[PDB]
């Protein structure tokens, strides 16, 4: 659904 | 142990550039675009500012997507109001060093309608002379100014983080020392301020909206914004935003 949000959330900074 | 404010402070998003050719001449079309596509880089850098704020990890995934999603215009339009009102006290949005929106781009066709709302940030942080440590506060009460009709799954938790703020809110008015009657009246004044983000955040919007969903106008959106947009219109349709407010 909102897989970018998502994935710079749950990803490593 | 250093100060909540100075936490915020050091996370501050680097300034992006909007990779404008100035040798080619204006139009408001291609000055919407380049913003649209600045605008999905500086959201991207807005999830990376966020997950840095003190509490906000703490908050469940889904509350941190929810936060980033209602807030996004209303975090965009209070930076870009802060950013405006330091550069010069004229009526310029300076959306990027290599983008700015002056008075003959504020002339183009349909320029201003957009531009105006963004105009009323940077004159009322102007107006009320709002200091950096104030804005800082203020913009991390922005990310939690509305939740879920339903609330949020950490809704105890974003309450005690959202309190936490109001508190550094007030500490950075005192640091500006005036009377205990002139400190009430400045929490007031920028509560205020806070409060009408919703009406200025509409009024965005609804144009933001109209222009996303009427692809004969040919305005293209980046993934991100594109991502943001398609959640939030539903949302609204369906009364499912709680909007906090300081007064009524
Ligand atoms: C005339 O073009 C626009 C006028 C207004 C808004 C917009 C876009 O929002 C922003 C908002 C803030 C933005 C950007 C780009 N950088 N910053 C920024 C943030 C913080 C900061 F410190 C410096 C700069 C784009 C929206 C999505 N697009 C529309 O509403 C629509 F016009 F396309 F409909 C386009």
């Amino acid at each position: 659904e909102n897989a970018l949000l998502r994935y710079l959330l749950d990803k490593d900074d | 142990t250093p100060t909540l404010v100075s936490l915020l402070e050091v996370i501050e998003p680097e300034v992006l550039y909007a990779g404008y050719d100035s040798s080619v001449p204006d139009s408001t079309w291609r000055i919407m675009t380049t913003l649209n596509m600045l605008g999905g880089r500086q959201m991207i850098a807005a999830v990376k500012w966020a997950k840095a704020i003190p509490g906000f990890r703490n908050l469940h995934l889904d509350d941190q997507m929810t936060l980033l999603q209602y807030s996004w215009m209303s975090l965009m339009a209070f930076a870009l109001g802060w950013r405006s009102y330091r550069q010069s006290s004229a009526n310029l949005l300076c959306f990027a060093p290599d983008l700015i929106i002056n008075e003959q781009r504020m002339t183009l066709p349909d320029m201003y309608d957009q531009c105006k709302h963004m105009l009323y940030v940077s004159s009322e942080l102007h107006r009320l002379q709002v200091s950096y440590e104030e804005y800082l506060c203020m913009k991390t009460l922005l990310l939690l100014s509305s939740v879920p009709k339903d609330g949020l799954k950490s809704q105890a938790l974003f309450d005690e983080i959202r309190m936490t703020y109001i508190k550094e809110l007030g500490k950075a008015i005192v640091k500006r020392e005036g009377n205990s009657s002139q400190n009430s009246q400045r929490f007031y004044q920028l509560t205020k301020l806070l409060d009408s983000m919703h009406e200025v955040v509409e009024n965005l919007l609804n144009y933001c909206f109209q222009t996303f969903l009427d692809k004969t106008m040919s305005i293209e959106f980046p993934e991100m914004l594109a991502e943001i947009i398609t959640n939030q219109i539903p949302k609204y349709s369906n009364g499912n935003i709680k909007k906090l407010l300081f007064h009524q």
